[PDB]
């Protein structure tokens, strides 16, 4: 509940809407703003870096997002801001996770398939994906389980 | 116990007569054709104005048919 | 702080019929009178509110221009859309209608379809048809299946598709990612959002429309408090607004739908009282008074006899009877009557025109019952005869020439005839849910007689309405706004308390709690709390009542938890949803009968015991053997293929034989038994379904076999031994009976030739038929490439080929299979999963790569069946072979973590 | 092994308890209709206003001229059923003098006085009729009609051939006092001490 | 004007019904 959570989700477009499903479920409940675990004061100079105008609608809400389209600043910064305890949630794509410079206490893996187009078909995550995701639970002085 | 299938075969008669009513239509018409062709101290050539108009004029070989259910059924 | 409460205490047993008024005052000029064993209660045609003087009919060039073309041949408005054309066109506001009936409700549907079809208008185009979706909820499936046609018709300038909600759970997402206006029950809608088929399109669902929300008061009420409380609840949480346009009849409690609905009173809520119907109607309440009921049965003759003759000649009759057999027993017995009186030539005077054109169309005529009745004004009308003679009675009775149409209520729903008398005969259905005969709904009886009056030609409708004389109050009430709309949810609270349970729109009490305060219990229960057993102590001591509604969440989730629904501790209120909660929910069937699908289903079931099984549910609670029909019972019970292990006077033998001579086709007799036969198998594709997941999801594989068969067996309605060339319906019956004779295996019939197969069957006109149906029939070339990845563990990479040709007419946008992977003994399920064959990727191979266990007695084989989920009679099997499979050995253990003490860095 | 006799079946409704014993008077309703004792144990064992109001009308449906099931149907409705259903019950019950009784207790006066002379009319050979009228016209705003009623009542009592008993009248006059009417007692006790001069 | 009620009509299918023409206060 206050600890940093990463959800990986199949796709690009896929972790912006659950970075907004995450939040109307929070603001579905009375807390809102429970993501959020510093204070507006101190976004500002984090949130005016970035181009994505939703992931400032996200991130003001505490839950930041990660995929391929995001820019290195803004992927850094949202790294930042997570591995400050800034904000609790951030929702990474599936291919991120190798690149992410970030552990956390929960890592929820979403759907681990993904649409093969080229086949027509949802191929399973290879484990070895699952198994870096899963390897992302991993704060060593922090928290005492994973 | 036997009373009961000549009983459920003149309800049969009258649910093919008269039409897929509920159960108490059906056995009210049963109390009513049984004692109405008990009660006519055998009196037989007027059955066919009162019980096949009551049952619809279906014609009188079905007369004939129902002459066996009131022959069938006897502090 | 919770209390169990007695649940079945706090319902109304009647159902659809509780009265909650005890009185009921008539209007004015509203005399009854006890005539000779009947007593006729007139109530008066209502004079139309006078106008207000700055209220007019506006026409429809006066309303917005998108909204012009959906009102075709309409010059005016009605009464009705014209005061509120401002309500559903230019604002959003949830509404309730509550206008008589037939007093133009759906062309309100239509205003408020039409401003979310006005909201995607794409400048140089028509309609951004993609962005949005309506669904218009009406309450029976034949209205469905008209309004499908008039939105059709109304919005086909809009290139708006308008589609029913039909067949399984693939083909009702299909058709609403396909469509706009999905028109459906509230159960099918409910049963959707349950399974979860609308899950991706309810951010475009803007729009429902609860056509007749009067339903609140049925036994069909708690799925319309599910679906309103799911989507207001939905509302409140997700924040995307759907707008709620509850059309009704004029009952009370109408402001407690309002606020049901989240309708303010003042913007959204229309009340119309019986004055605003179109056609006023007199209408006449024969209650039959005597307690014999056989001269009950004489008296309503005499009475149709009587009121037929009072508008012999000058108006068409519309008499309404309950049964099919009944339609022309009564148009025959009102026939005899007739020319039994000598005034059978009231209704056809020398009108030669009217006669000839009836003599000419009853000789054309197929339907001998029909043919018997037509040169005279009578007519039939029941949903069993055909197509082409019911749309010939119904023209015939549109241009006047059939004097007496008789008909079952479907009619009355599935067409907009309207006569100037209606009659309704009788008021007592036999209804096999309860088992019995029972009263006429509110729903029937306000719409066979919204058919009183027609708006082109008459000034007044007549509807006799020939009751009982207890029941004469109800419709009374029901006729005059005055039956009040009663939630019946305390009757199905478990339920959709697991329902949403189920879909995780509740999670522990308190989210149940603010669950029941979105349902229209809970405002019945603010508003009356003596009728919903509260004292006002209650009310006074809990005014939000908030320990009343987690009294009901605990009860419910004692009868879930009790049942193996839930997992429900009284510690935190928290629930867990368990699989059968899942398949409960997902297929409709009540708490107690998965409680008896958990108690019952072994994996050692045969097919004798499945039908027992299914025969238990406590869906057929109520099914009782009457001794009427225990003869033909019987006559089934020598001719049923699969034994029946109980007596035949017990109800489960019942309902297991008329399973099973619903599958046989055996024709039946008695019209209880045909009626419990066809809600034990409109209830048998849930129940055999409910009972299929269970048993595939323990993992059982002879009993999945099993069900997933006798799904297919009552969906498809023949055994499997029969051919599979039945379940392509166009297929002549005596050729296909013609190959059940030459009994050869079906699969020796894909090696033929046209030629060949011809003159197996020694049909050779019929052999390119049959080689065409054979190949469009369902088969998949399997092949395995197994992998052995562990010592435990293979990796089964199954290429799936169709070898058919797909078609559309009759596999439609995809196939669905089941691929089920078994041990030797085919009796554990190692991995089931779903297998959707989509139309555009037929004719090439699908990888289907999944792992299954091997345990330490290593078996021979696994089994891959790739079954079909609708098809009888498709199925490939293909042995995964162990026969040289050389396993990884088991790998060495893995270097311990020795206790080293921890390195400090200076080592 | 004894069907067709009711102080067995209410023996069985007694010695059950009560709601298998619900099913014991099932079982003695189908084979003893027209049974008013089985149906008044009926509405003892249910335990609910609704149940027992269900149950009883049953039971007018099924013998509706029986005094003892008025008096059990309604004993469970409040006033306006009540005599709602007491009208019924004087139309079925018509020699019965205690739903006449209570029918002109729970009516308004231009009513009652209909059914006291209707009551008049069927049962001529009561007392109580009488002394009710007595109660109902001093109950009301009228006080002097009251002996007017009573000189009127043992003039056709002793018309059609009742003698004034000595006991009985004073006993009226003394359930009358504690009922709250003495006025009518007075009178009723002047023509009792009257009729029954230093002995 | 006519009032239906449920202890009325109730009462009403009882009994004969030649009798509900008695005990006036009908």
């Amino acid at each position: 509940p206050k600890k940093p959570v990463i959800v990986f989700v199949p796709s690009r477009k896929q972790t912006r809407l659950t970075a907004i499903d995450i939040l109307t479920t929070c603001a579905a409940d009375i807390q809102r703003q429970r993501f959020l675990h510093c204070t507006e004061k101190d976004l500002i100079p984090y949130l005016e870096k970035l181009s994505d105008s939703t992931l400032k609608e996200t991130l003001l809400n505490g839950v930041g997002y990660l995929h391929e389209g995001l820019s290195p600043m803004e992927r850094r910064l949202v790294e930042q801001l997570f591995s400050s305890g800034a904000i609790q949630v951030v929702v990474a794509s599936r291919s991120l996770c190798w690149g992410m410079n970030v552990a956390a206490h929960l890592v929820i893996i979403m759907d681990t398939q993904y649409y093969n187009g080229k086949i027509h078909a949802y191929v399973d995550y290879p484990i070895y994906d699952v198994l870096q995701m899963v390897g992302h639970a991993n704060r060593p002085l922090q928290d005492d389980e994973g | 116990k036997e009373t009961r299938e000549t009983y459920e075969v003149l309800l049969s008669f009258i649910q093919a007569a008269l039409g897929d009513q509920p159960r108490d239509i059906l056995c009210g018409a049963a109390d009513e054709v049984l004692a109405v062709l008990k009660n006519e101290k055998l009196r037989d050539k007027e059955r066919r104005k009162e019980i096949d108009l009551l049952l619809g004029q279906t014609d009188d070989t079905r007369y004939h048919v129902l002459v066996n259910l009131g022959k069938k059924i006897t502090i | 702080p919770r209390q169990v409460l007695d649940l079945e205490d706090l319902v109304f047993t009647q159902g659809s019929h509780f009265m909650a008024n005890k009185r009921c005052q008539l209007p004015d000029g509203s005399f009854r009178r006890q005539r000779k064993g009947y007593e006729e209660v007139h109530v008066p045609a209502l004079k139309p509110k006078p106008f207000g003087s700055e209220e007019q009919l506006l026409p429809v060039e006066k309303l917005p221009k998108y909204a012009q073309a959906g009102f075709e041949g309409f010059k005016t408005l009605n009464r009705i859309q014209s005061k509120l054309y401002r309500a559903a066109l230019e604002t959003d506001e949830n509404l309730l209608l509550c206008a008589p009936t037939g007093a133009g409700k759906t062309n309100v549907a239509l205003m408020c379809m039409l401003r979310e079809i006005g909201k995607h208008i794409n400048m140089d185009g028509t309609i951004n048809v993609d962005d949005f979706k309506i669904i218009y909820i009406a309450p029976m499936r034949s209205l469905v299946q008209e309004m499908v046609g008039s939105f059709g018709k109304r919005l086909a300038t809009y290139g708006i598709t308008v589609a029913e909600l039909t067949g399984d759970h693939q083909l009702c997402k299909e058709e609403i990612s396909a469509t706009q206006i999905i028109v459906c029950t509230p159960e099918k809608w409910d049963i959707i959002t349950r399974k979860g088929g609308e899950r991706t399109y309810t951010q475009l669902v803007r729009l429902i429309i609860l056509d007749e929300i009067h339903l609140l008061h049925d036994d069909r009420g708690p799925v319309l408090e599910a679906l309103v409380a799911r989507a207001i609840r939905n509302i409140e949480m997700t924040q995307e607004d759907v707008r709620l346009i509850g059309l009704s009849a004029t009952l009370p409690n109408y402001e407690d739908v309002a606020t049901f609905l989240r309708v303010d009173p003042a913007k959204g809520l229309f009340y119309f009282d019986n004055s605003f119907r179109p056609v006023p109607l007199e209408q006449t309440y024969v209650g039959i008074t005597e307690k014999k009921a056989i001269k009950r049965f004489q008296i309503m003759n005499e009475i149709v006899y009587e009121k037929i003759m009072e508008h012999a000649g000058k108006n068409q009759v519309l008499v309404f009877v309950h049964s099919r057999k009944e339609t022309g027993k009564t148009a025959r017995a009102i026939r005899d009557m007739c020319l039994e009186k000598d005034t059978l030539g009231l209704f056809l005077r020398e009108g030669s025109a009217s006669t000839e054109v009836l003599r000419t169309e009853a000789e054309q005529c197929k339907n001998l019952e029909l043919k018997d009745l037509l040169p005279y004004g009578f007519a039939i009308h029941h949903a069993g005869m055909t197509r082409v003679d019911r749309t010939l009675v119904e023209d015939l009775f549109a241009d006047k020439h059939i004097q007496v149409l008789v008909s079952t209520a479907t009619l009355a729903w599935g067409v907009n005839l309207p006569a100037h008398t209606v009659i309704i005969k009788g008021t007592q259905v036999y209804s096999p849910e309860k088992g019995r005969w029972t009263e006429l709904g509110a729903l029937d009886i306000l719409q066979m007689l919204g058919r009183a009056g027609r708006p082109q030609y008459d000034t007044k409708g007549e509807g006799i309405l020939i009751t009982s004389h207890g029941e004469l109050q109800y419709y009374l009430s029901l006729l005059n706004q005055q039956l009040p709309i009663e939630s019946q949810m305390v009757s199905k609270l478990p339920d959709m308390l697991n329902a949403e349970i189920v879909l995780g729109n509740v999670q522990n009490a308190k989210d149940a709690v603010n669950w029941l305060g979105y349902a229209y219990l809970y405002i019945r229960m603010l508003r009356s709390p003596t009728l919903y057993g509260i004292s006002h102590d209650d009310l006074k001591g809990d005014p939000l009542l908030d320990q009343r509604r987690l009294d009901l969440v605990h009860t419910a989730a004692l009868m879930l938890d009790k049942n193996n629904l839930v997992k429900y501790d009284k510690k935190t209120g928290n629930f867990q949803v368990t699989e059968l909660g899942r398949i409960a929910s997902h297929y409709y069937i009540t708490n107690d009968t998965v409680q008896t699908y958990n108690q019952l289903l072994k994996p050692t079931l045969s097919e004798i015991e499945l039908f027992r099984v299914f025969s238990l549910s406590s869906e057929f609670k109520n099914i009782t053997v009457r001794e009427e029909e225990k003869l033909e019972l019987q006559k089934l019970l020598e001719r049923v293929p699969i034994p029946v292990k109980e007596s035949i006077e017990e109800p489960s033998a019942k309902i297991n034989v008329l399973l099973q001579a619903f599958i046989s086709q055996l024709k039946l007799e008695g019209f209880a038994l045909m009626a419990d036969m066809v809600y034990v198998t409109q209830s048998a594709g849930r129940l055999m379904r409910a009972i299929f997941e269970i048993v595939l999801n323990r993992g059982w594989a002879q009993l999945t076999d099993k069900t997933l068969n006798l799904c297919k067996m009552i969906d498809k309605r023949m055994w499997q031994s029969m051919c599979p060339l039945r379940q392509f319906r166009k297929l002549p019956e005596e050729v296909v009976k013609k190959i059940e004779k030459k009994n050869f295996p079906f699969e020796r019939l894909y090696d033929l030739n046209h030629n060949e197969i011809g003159e197996l069957i020694r049909m050779p006109k019929m052999g390119k038929t049959i080689h065409k149906y054979v190949h469009l029939f369902p088969k998949l070339e399997l092949s395995v490439h197994l992998q052995p990845i562990t010592r435990s563990t293979l990796k089964v990479e199954l290429t799936i080929t169709p070898d058919f040709q797909w078609d559309e007419k009759v596999h439609g946008s995809s196939e669905a299979f089941w691929i089920l992977v078994e041990d030797v003994d085919s009796e554990v399920i190692l991995h089931h999963e779903y297998f959707l064959l989509k139309a555009k990727y037929a004719q090439d191979e699908h990888l289907i790569t999944f792992f299954v266990p091997v345990f330490e007695p290593l078996p021979p084989q696994y089994f891959i069946r790739v079954v079909s989920d609708r098809w009888l009679s498709c199925e490939t099997q293909l042995p995964v072979s162990f026969r040289h499979l050389i396993l990884p050995e088991k790998y060495p253990p893995p270097t311990e973590l020795l206790d080293l003490q921890p390195l400090p860095v200076s080592a | 092994m004894c069907p067709k006799s009711e102080d067995v079946w209410l023996e069985a409704a007694r010695l059950q308890p009560g709601d298998t014993a619900k099913a014991v008077v099932a079982q003695a309703v189908r084979h003893l209709p027209q049974s008013v004792r089985i149906y008044i144990r009926a509405a003892e064992l249910e335990t609910d206003i609704r149940a027992k109001k269900r149950v009883l009308r049953k039971a007018l449906e099924h013998v509706p001229n029986s005094v003892r099931l008025w008096k059990a149907a309604v004993e469970l409705e409040e006033p306006e059923d009540a005599r709602i259903m007491l009208s019924r019950a004087v139309e079925c019950c018509p020699t019965s003098v205690e739903l006449w009784l209570a029918l002109a207790r729970l009516e308004t006066y231009e009513n009652a006085r209909k059914v006291l002379n209707k009551a008049r009319e069927n049962i001529p050979t009561d007392r109580h009729i009488w002394i009710t009228a007595a109660k109902l016209e001093e109950a009301n705003g009228n006080t002097q009609m009251v002996e007017k009623i009573i000189d009127r009542a043992i003039t056709s009592l002793r018309a059609n051939g009742v003698e004034i008993n000595r006991e009985q009248w004073i006993q009226d006059a003394e359930e009358c006092d504690r009922a709250g009417s003495v006025a009518t007692c007075q009178a009723v006790m002047r023509a009792v001490i009257g009729i029954g001069e230093e002995d | 004007a006519i009032v239906f009620n449920a202890t009325s009509e109730f009462c009403r299918t009882l009994g004969e019904i030649p009798t509900y023409g008695l005990a006036g206060n009908r």
